[PDB]
């Protein structure tokens, strides 16, 4: 009669590494590294992301004619740009503090696009039909949907002064532009006043813009330039535009609602009717593991990104079938 | 192994064992067989389960983390942001990989230790009522029943 | 005759966590996490902090009439602002590079407030009694203690030019302002010249300021605006102010002395006659432990902040009283 | 226990001991009494004291660390600063908690080991002049003095 | 007949620390901390670094007369400045976005200095011999080698406009200056036009400069000031300079080639004909060890810098000769 | 030591054994001398070699890292950069020093364990053919040659 003391063994082929030995076959183990996802863009807790498609933040907010499909979208869980998001500004120029504007939008959960200055009744003494081949739609010269190009009327460009009181109970993002003719002749024909200027002020914003005329290389067939600016009008505050030329006035503005967990990501993956708690540019993740080696960019609640190819923790013991 | 049991004086494991990690084999005439020690195996499961849950718990969830853009005149800021992201990534990758490697070592020694202790627990009971032969095995000098082989498993059997 | 080998045990109920088991009662253990603090703001190695109270860095440095009690303070170990530090700028406007100015004061251990441009003798051909209801004191229109509002004198504002050579043997912080009338009439009335300018230069500073006149929303009942600027005048260097209007001249400047370990904190705790080597916004700490979970903001020599609720190291052994 | 001694073949501790962590008890005619083994208790103290001081020392002093302000057009910088502070805090909290958890295990096993080795040092001393009874205890065959019980506690003891 | 089981021992005096015990003598160990270096500046993978010596980046790029020996250097593995690199800008003023330019040069592996605006045929109607004592060479008044001081010719300074089309197939770094006279008197006899301006534009760059005249403390014996600017001209794009005064025109420009692994370091070590894979400001390192406590600044593929004075892993066992 | 062999029941080491870390000294009326246990020594060498290589490999090369410049109005950005560099430096210094201290302890125990198991290996072979004397040593009962001493070394010697 004999009684022996021994340990469990099996067919398991799992391997793990230790400090003293690599690839040690064990009986039971647990993976802590998530490496799977569905190469799809999903809703984040039921809320769909804003897909800018061929447009970028600039195109979307200024109302580039090629981004009309975005006009009605009022809320999203995250923002998505693609490698092919070229349609930004259509009229050449500089978008001042553009990166900071993007950062601002990354914490916006939703907004209401509204007419801050109705086209029909805001500029009684100025022409508002200004258009450009640089911003064409349906093969016809057009303009930004949220801005209005003001020009002289009947050989005159009166000094304008319009105001808007923020009674939306929320921060209102106001955008506008300043046009810069390539020569004085154009400055004269468009705005009449040779030494024009634009002024924009609120309780905490104060800037003056002077046209800077000069011949410039053509971009999108334009020697002219248009610089874009923006500011956040506090609830209850008033913004005043005053000018005698060169102002590309605001028509539509945005009452913003703040949220958490949003952000902008770049992806070439497609949107599908799936839901997730964790989204990456490559696809969505559904996991409880502590780490993942899929992508460093994450939206939601995700495992920690790490460069590891493998992270397997041994639970059972050294497997020795002894066959 | 650190304690000499697993892959030690006890050369291999038992594919016949399918109740736990540590156990025994019957060699009397009423037939042979395997029997896992619930006490040991379970305690080992409590520990290992706690270990894994600690590793997982320490790594709280990563919330929204996305890239940032910088204008052409913000190259230093862009590189700083880059140094920060790469820096943190290096540490966490290092931490995760080191922790798993070191704990895997510890886990394997833990089992080696449990086999050793269970072996000594038995070897201290039988004492003179049997001898040690094939390492891990004891040949009963008095020869006993299946019910008796059980006395050994349940930690009873108090004979000189 | 029997000799036994055993181990210590006691009535201790200390518990610590291990990798395999939580809440293990042990005989002896040491706490490594400091969780106790004074309340109370204390002296740091004998030196008292500067309590701005109802004022902020701006109100203090510009000399807002409601921060007078701070006028005499010359040295401090750290700066303390409160959630109620609202008294800063009193005349609406922008404080250029304000954040950087705060950072600068963060390494200042002391300074001397002196008259860079004495009220009587520096501006012979200009009025200096300019006062405002936006910067009132005792229910009467007043003005910043360290600045002077220069205005027209006898229907004339002569082009001024004043210099100051830094012979303090230290960096001199100089502050000044530029006033912006809401309309041309005011500009003419206060400064005579419609196209005025202000120039401030040193060996390494060079800036020009132009009035930007326009109607604006009233702030603190003012449509006008005042922008504030500053520079650090190096030892031995000269600063030159030149203007024909709109200059809110420096009257008092600060000779700065640099130190180490200081900083600015926000706290609602009270200052008491206690001394510490480690201060947080919630209270002082007196400890040798490596960690603390009291607050991430610290002044002096403190334990490392951690979010941990408990960090206890077992020294003794598993406690089995065997009762 | 990793080494089987504490909470092992020696079920519990002695609330009666107050001279150290490890020791003995004697059953002579001159009476009984507990006595700590200075040798092993002291080494254990020097080591654990070194462990705690090393842990403390590696965490040098935390000098002034304060928050910074950012204007309304410095949101990205403000968020970078935020990412930095949170990233470091995450790492230090993680390091501290892990270091403590891991060393505590190591410490408990340390003691277990010392008891096991102390037991063996005695067992190899007595040899045949005593038998192993209720685990941890030894019954002398020749019965021996207090001055002799000492020879046992001090590693001397002459006779097989 | 006896057989014993024992362990190795020797005369090794190697010591290591452990959690439980310090300075433990062991039979075998390995140093993981590199603390040895060349004490010299070496070639990095066969390529020598650019030694600016007594000059800094500004002096180098603008063509400060005192940096002529650098004019012919076209490629390098890294850039070295020294504690005595004082020769940068010789005419007092501000170098706009200087730090960023340094960052740009940090990823440049080589470039070709070429004449963007030949002195001979670029300015038919302006004088180009403008020189200054602030930028003297050989005890004689001179000027930057890469810029040209344009002044009035025959009592007249005609509005100028010049263009350059980038056909180098690489980014072209263009630098220029704007001169600011100390008084209108000087402004007029140098440029004729009391109210002058300078305009510089490309497809993505658009800036205008206005002279700001005012008495300023003398720096390098000059009350005048010269601000310096730069921009990167994309391949194929055009840069246009237009002005009626105050322009310190570009004469030489640089077609940039980008590379990886370069950087700017400050060292007082000397260049020798040695080669390394790792360079620090104190000297080159040739090691396979994971860590180094030599210096935090490193160029190449180096060990990780740590503050440790010692890092040694024991490989052998506790050494007990028992002699 | 954690396992009681090195500097334990085997007081010191042999400067006379130069073929390995663990071995045997023989005493025959044919002669005396030392002999290293290749099996053990090699396996310990593979383990320690992989350990050191793992520590080295986890610290992948540090590529170009240099200082940055900031104008006089970029003090906050300068301090941020300073915090980042100091923070990472503190973490790596800490990680490096801690990792070495902890692994050095584990390494010493590793050897101790190796000596213990090799001893228990021989003890279980010389079961009842000799007795345990000066700890680490065994005095044969039957007196055995040089070939037989080798049978003990190569793990054979199958005598009751
Ligand atoms: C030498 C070594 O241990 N590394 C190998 C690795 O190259 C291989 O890819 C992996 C899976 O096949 O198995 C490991 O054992
Ligand atoms: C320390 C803290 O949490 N801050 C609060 C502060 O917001 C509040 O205004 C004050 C009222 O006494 O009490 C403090 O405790
Ligand atoms: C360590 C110690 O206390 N010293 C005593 C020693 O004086 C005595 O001669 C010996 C034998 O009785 O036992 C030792 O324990």
């Amino acid at each position: 009669d004999t009684i022996c003391i021994g340990y469990h063994a099996n067919n398991s082929t799992d391997t793990v590494d230790t400090v003293l030995e690599k690839n040690v076959t064990v009986t039971h183990s647990v993976n802590l590294l998530e490496d799977s996802h569905n190469g799809k863009l999903c809703r984040l807790k039921g809320i769909a992301p804003l897909q800018l498609g061929k447009c970028n933040i600039a195109g979307w907010l200024l109302g580039n004619p090629e981004c009309d499909p975005l006009l009605p979208v009022r809320s999203w869980s995250y923002i998505v740009e693609t490698p092919n998001s070229e349609n930004g500004i259509c009229y050449p120029g500089d978008f001042i503090d553009y990166e900071e504007l993007r950062e601002q939008l990354s914490s916006v959960s939703s907004f209401e696009r509204f007419e801050i200055f109705p086209k029909e009744s805001s500029w009684p003494n100025h022409n508002t039909n200004g258009v450009t081949a640089a911003c064409s739609h349906e093969g016809k010269s057009s303009f930004y949907r949220n801005l209005l190009w003001l020009t002289e009327k009947e050989g005159s460009y009166p000094k304008l002064k319009n105001s808007y009181v923020n009674k939306k109970g929320k921060e209102v993002l106001v955008l506008w532009g300043i046009h810069h003719p390539p020569n004085s002749k154009e400055q004269q024909n468009l705005y009449q006043n040779e030494n024009a200027y634009v002024s924009v002020v609120t309780s905490n914003y104060n800037r003056r813009f002077t046209p800077e005329i000069a011949e410039r290389p053509k971009v999108r067939d334009q020697a002219g330039r248009m610089n874009y600016y923006w500011t956040l009008l506090k609830p209850g505050d008033t913004i005043i535009f005053e000018a005698n030329g060169n102002l590309i006035a605001p028509m539509y503005a945005f009452a913003l609602r703040r949220g958490f967990g949003s952000g902008i990501i770049t992806s070439n993956a497609s949107m599908h009717e799936c839901n997730t708690k964790c989204q990456t540019p490559l696809g969505a993740i559904n996991s409880s593991l502590p780490y993942q080696n899929i992508h460093p960019v994450t939206i939601g609640e995700c495992p920690k990104y790490v460069r590891s190819a493998k992270l397997r923790m041994v639970t059972g013991l050294r497997n020795i079938p002894a066959r | 192994g650190l304690f000499g049991a697993i892959a030690g004086f006890i050369e291999g494991g038992w594919t016949g064992m399918i109740d736990g990690w540590y156990g025994y084999h019957h060699q009397n005439e009423q037939g042979s067989g395997y029997a896992a020690d619930q006490k040991s195996t379970q305690n080992a499961i409590n520990g290992i389960t706690n270990k894994v849950n600690s590793v997982i718990e320490k790594m709280n969830i990563q919330f929204t983390a996305v890239g940032k853009e910088f204008n052409k005149l913000e190259k230093r800021m862009e590189n700083l942001n880059n140094k920060v992201d790469d820096g943190f990534l290096d540490i966490w990758t290092y931490n995760a990989e080191l922790l798993v490697l070191l704990e895997n070592e510890r886990t394997l020694d833990f089992h080696d230790s449990n086999v050793k202790n269970l072996y000594e627990k038995v070897k201290s009971q039988l004492k003179n009522n049997a001898k040690e032969i094939g390492n891990g095995c004891f040949e009963f000098y008095h020869k006993c029943d299946n019910e008796c082989m059980e006395s050994v498993r349940n930690g009873t059997y108090d004979y000189p």
